[PDB]
RNA sequence: UUUCAAGUCGAUGGAAGUUUGAGGCAAUAACAGGUCUGUGAUGCCCUUAGACGUUCUGGGCCGCACGCGCGCUACACUGACGGAGCCAGCGAGUAUAAGCCUUGGCCGAGAGGUCUGGGAAAUCUUGUGAAACUCCGUCGUGCUGGGGAUAGAGCAUUGUAAUUGUUGCUCUUCAACGAGGAAUUCCUAGUAAGCGCAAGUCAUCAGCUUGCGUUGAUUACGUCCCUGCCCUUUGUACACACCG
């Protein structure tokens, strides 16, 4: 509840899940740099890890940093609701998952060929690079 | 009963009904003291009818108003009118008219809307545009 | 972050859909199958199956029974392209109307749970120039 | 089933006949010593319909704004049921309709 | 991009704050940011404590604006 | 057989579910106050119904 | 059945508009001017104004008798109503 | 003369009743308060994670004090706000039903409110007693 | 002031002193203006049983290298979020249906579900406790907590039927955009601008119209410089009238 000082404990650059995080960002919004971690998700893992949101990224100790990456990789074990997850009711094993920085584009990709392998209409328009959700195309999306 | 006069003030849609009774000087807005009106930056709009005449005028009378309709700002102007009109109307009926004409002089010389309701109302919208005078942008 | 490794493992993996592998998937009744797919499919079967989807399934079943040297089960044609693919009809071949022609599709296992007309585009793609 | 608190509801589009029937009933409820409550002017309802002027879709976008005012009045009477109904036949008017509810 | 304002308070800057803020006609969130090179959030906690420590007198209190002056 | 196909598609809750009193049209219907009249048919009958232009 | 006040006054007007055009098409040759619907207890008085009240009331009033029957059968009215 | 809820500013009265309700500790807090957002129109959960439920329950109690048989559906509309539809214009959307219903249900077992006849939730015989008390311990400074 | 005329500008009184504010109606003629896709309004031509009638099924009217117009979000700090404060008006609403407005209670993070009750209505939904707005906090000039396209996975609603996602909800991805060239539109007081709400379409869908109210200004109250139109004079070999 007052200004405090520290020396040598701040860490300017963090590395979490093979992603570089700026250490002078507030912890809740620093994790949003990790792809697959939005503002809504980052708010809860810090609250489940008892990391008060009033701390910058470099303020955290190693003990706290490992406690966060553990929760993100195992969300359901920490009373994180299934509906709150990124990839729930998975295609192959049917369980609720939350894919992260490097895993996200791999399983996002696997969904694309899975649409394209069966040659569905939605997968085809994805192949063409067009809008797949029915949006009009006669007058919008003319950039490159 | 007792010496009671009832009046009202109005703005665009807001209407504030003021009851002025004889008493110790109780002045409430919808059952709450005027010292706690929400629009703080406008709290002096309702303080004006008080400090203009002097709080000594309110020793013998208590005022309870009920303001409904309009908006947040439109309600403030409705309240201050009901109070100003209520103080004048009580003097005309239970005090000599010389004093009533004195109070009305200070009020009118400061702000006409303290006693006279503003007649401005919203102009109806006309087709061919999104507003009363505004029109859809034209192309050739 | 500690570390990470990705050594993917197998065991003669059979294709699997939401935790149910192909062997058990195909002989599950369609009443049980809909309980493990999306919200739209679950709603559709609760709303009541009219005679049209059920009639196509009966013909599709017979078309497979027509051939027992284990080749393709001959084509059943249909207009009803709001049909939801079920594991029962895997391997059958259906002709799905796109408004003009009978597009022919073979029901692969990964097609299960999808709409039958989603694999027959109704418009020839635009080609400028 | 004698003297009752009886409601007569008056609705019409035009006010001249509505006030004549309303006043005529009040007049007959005066010389007859029957206590009465009314008439009560209900807030008039403005039925508004806004169409396009063009039967086609050509020209400036001009609109008609039609209206149908409905005026409703209720009058409370303290009299036996036989007396109130015959009053209605005395003050019968084509435009105004009457409904009686106990 | 050129801002790079300091968000962590070390000891060299801390006593520099207590040595420089008293010699200001008017201090605010922007005044602290403009001249002390500290961040806005760090300025807000600094203002709320310097007032509690008596060095700074609150001229006006508001969420969006904090008007303060020297207490000497 | 044919009677089960002829005019078999549902024609409720749709634009084709209703029509003008006057012209039996499907487009530009006015359903307010249970008029069920075409917007063109309404204009040529508005005075008779009791709708007048005042403002 | 149970009809709202807004929807009842409109229905009376719509009934008038449809009834008025019916006379214009049927009694066009008799100079039809207009119709007045005088509601009354136990009866629905209808006054039609025409240049010639013989074509409507012809051959022992057969046409007007056969014309009021076309309205009872279309608006589900009692024959005496 | 006495003191009532209407004689104290609303904003700092709730901050005082919220403090009492947290320190008293008898109010039952549902287990999802650290996860949920107040409204479907909101995009983030409340910033005061430890205290937001207490303050909202304090707000609910004060709002019910000034009125008669307010329902739980009306509470969702009151605390609801403008939704940030992306490119479409803004619109008012009601708040979450469970959060308001749990508060009034939680407040019903702490003794401040009760189900009123002809719908709604009245303030309790003791509900008037203890709110007017907090007002007195608000204005002494 | 004025031809002391019609009037105009200031004050005072007044609720109102711009025709008191706003509209509805609106002349003599005319256009090859638009509609036979509003009509069981129509002349003529075409078709009339392998129909161009009508009906059923499915698709399309949304289709995408592009140009143009009406708009909605925004590019942030006069701000975003998070809590808290908490104010309108115009209106609409059903039955043996083919189902209306729906409070209140109970489930659900939500969307939504369920049980009762009220209202054919100044009675109930409804004080439609709307949003901008205000207070207190977090953020701190950073493509950032601005912006929320695009897309993956999942949950509900309507409907016979949602695939070419009807709509709504949850998590995630988080693009151009850092105030916009030549040009060009609307507008003078409760007006402009924001800001929402209701009614129409409507089983579902409002970034649309028609209205309504909340907050509420800057700047003229002048001119013919541009533009359009009217009048007078003029020329005319035009009068089907310069599309001569
Ligand atoms: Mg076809
Ligand atoms: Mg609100
Ligand atoms: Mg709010
Ligand atoms: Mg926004
Ligand atoms: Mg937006
Ligand atoms: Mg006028
Ligand atoms: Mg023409
Ligand atoms: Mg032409
Ligand atoms: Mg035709
Ligand atoms: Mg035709
Ligand atoms: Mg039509
Ligand atoms: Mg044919
Ligand atoms: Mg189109
Ligand atoms: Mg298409
Ligand atoms: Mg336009
Ligand atoms: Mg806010
Ligand atoms: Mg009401
Ligand atoms: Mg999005
Ligand atoms: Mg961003
Ligand atoms: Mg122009
Ligand atoms: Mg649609
Ligand atoms: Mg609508
Ligand atoms: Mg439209
Ligand atoms: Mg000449
Ligand atoms: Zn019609």
């Amino acid at each position: 509840p007052l200004v405090v000082q520290e020396q040598g404990s701040f860490q300017h650059i963090l590395r979490l899940l093979n992603t570089n995080i700026d250490g002078r960002i507030k912890i809740m919004y620093a994790l949003t740099k990790i792809r697959g971690v939005g503002r809504r998700y980052a708010n809860l893992v810090c609250k489940k890890a008892d990391v008060e949101l009033t701390k910058r990224a470099g303020e955290l100790t190693q003990e706290e940093l490992e406690r966060i990456v553990t929760i993100m990789q195992n969300p359901t074990n920490y009373k994180i609701p299934a509906w709150f997850l990124n990839r729930q009711k998975d295609q192959v094993d049917g369980k609720d998952y939350h894919v992260l920085a490097n895993n996200l584009e791999s399983k996002l990709r696997d969904d694309l060929e899975r649409l394209k392998k069966i040659r569905s209409h939605r997968g085809i328009r994805h192949f063409w690079g067009l809008k797949v959700r029915g949006q009009h195309t006669k007058t919008t999306s003319r950039g490159r | 009963s007792t010496q009671s006069v009832q009046t009202f003030g109005k703005k665009k849609t807001a209407t504030a009904v003021a009851h002025v009774k004889a008493g110790k000087g109780l002045i409430k807005i919808n059952g709450s003291p005027i010292t706690l009106v929400q629009p703080e930056i406008l709290r002096f709009k309702v303080y004006e009818p008080l400090t203009l005449v002097g709080l000594d005028k309110f020793q013998g009378i208590d005022i309870r108003v009920k303001v409904t309709g309009g908006g947040h700002v439109s309600q403030v102007y409705a309240i201050r009118q009901a109070i100003a009109k209520g103080l004048v109307a009580y003097h005309q009926k239970y005090v000599d008219e010389a004093s009533k004409n004195e109070l009305k002089k200070i009020f009118a010389s400061y702000d006409k809307t303290l006693l006279v309701a503003d007649s401005r109302r919203m102009e109806p919208k006309k087709f061919g545009g999104r507003g009363a005078r505004a029109r859809f942008q034209k192309s050739y | 972050m500690v570390d990470a490794t990705a050594p993917k493992k197998r065991t003669f993996k059979q294709f699997s859909f939401k935790g149910v592998d192909l062997k058990d998937l195909v002989e599950m009744p369609t009443e049980e199958f809909t309980k493990l797919c999306g919200a739209r499919v679950r709603r559709r079967f609760s709303r009541g199956l009219d005679s049209k989807p059920m009639g196509l399934i009966k013909k599709l079943r017979a078309a497979r029974a027509a051939t027992e040297p284990n080749e393709r089960p001959a084509v059943v044609k249909t207009h009803l392209r709001n049909m939801i693919v079920v594991p029962e009809m895997i391997g059958s071949v259906v002709g799905v109307y796109n408004g003009k022609v009978f597009n022919t599709v073979e029901i692969k296992p990964e097609m299960v749970g999808h709409y039958l007309g989603e694999f027959s585009i109704t418009y020839t793609p635009v080609r400028h120039g | 089933q004698q003297i009752h608190k009886i409601r007569i509801t008056l609705t019409s589009t035009k006010v001249k006949q509505l006030e004549n029937v309303s006043a005529n009933i009040i007049r007959n409820a005066a010389q007859y010593n029957i206590v009465k409550k009314g008439p009560v002017r209900m807030p008039t309802k403005v039925l508004k319909i806004t169409t396009r002027k063009t039967p086609n879709g050509e020209g400036s976008k001009t609109w008609d704004a039609y209206e149908m005012r409905i005026h409703k009045r209720v009058i409370d009477l303290q009299a036996p049921a036989s007396t109130v109904k015959r009053i209605t036949q005395i003050t019968i008017e084509p435009g105004v309709d009457v409904e009686v509810t106990i | 991009d050129k801002a790079q304002h300091i968000v962590i308070l070390d000891q060299e800057k801390y006593d520099r704050i207590l040595k420089d803020v008293p010699t200001y006609k008017y201090v605010s969130v922007s005044v602290l940011v403009d001249r002390l090179k500290i961040g806005g959030s760090l300025a807000r906690v600094a203002l709320r404590q310097l007032e509690e420590d008596g060095i700074i007198t609150p001229v006006l209190k508001h969420s969006k604006q904090a008007i303060y002056t020297r207490a000497q | 057989a044919h009677e089960n196909v002829w005019f078999s598609h549902p024609r409720n809750f749709g634009k084709g579910s209703r029509q003008c009193r006057h012209c039996s049209s499907h487009s530009g219907l006015i359903r307010k106050y249970g008029l069920d009249l075409c917007r063109q048919c309404f204009r040529e009958k508005a005075a008779d119904i009791g709708f007048n232009k005042y403002r | 059945a149970i009809l709202s006040k807004k929807k009842k006054l409109v229905a009376d007007g719509v009934f008038y508009a449809e009834l008025n055009e019916f006379f214009t098409r049927e009694l066009a040759e008799q100079g039809y001017a207009g119709v007045e619907v005088r509601k009354t207890p136990s009866k629905l008085e209808v006054i039609v104004k025409a240049s010639n009240t013989q074509g409507v009331l012809g051959e022992q009033g057969r046409r007007i008798h056969e014309l009021t029957s076309l309205i009872v059968k279309r608006f589900k009215l009692s024959p005496e109503g | 003369p006495g003191v009532s809820v209407r004689d104290v500013p609303a904003q700092d009265f709730i901050n005082a009743y919220a403090q009492f309700l947290q320190r008293q500790g008898k109010l039952e807090v549902p287990g999802y308060v650290d996860i949920v957002k107040t409204s479907a129109g909101n995009d983030l959960p409340p910033q005061e994670a430890e205290t937001w439920f207490y303050k909202r329950a304090a707000s609910i109690a004060r709002h019910i004090y000034l009125r008669k048989q307010v329902g739980v559906g009306a509470l969702n509309k009151l605390y609801g706000g403008a939704k940030n539809r992306g490119f479409r214009p803004h619109k008012h959307v009601d708040a979450s039903g469970s959060i308001n219903r749990k508060c009034v249900q939680a407040l019903q077992k702490i003794g401040v409110l009760e189900i009123s006849p002809k719908g709604g939730r009245r303030i309790s015989e003791n509900g008037q007693r203890d709110l007017d008390r907090i007002a007195a311990q608000t204005l002494e400074e």
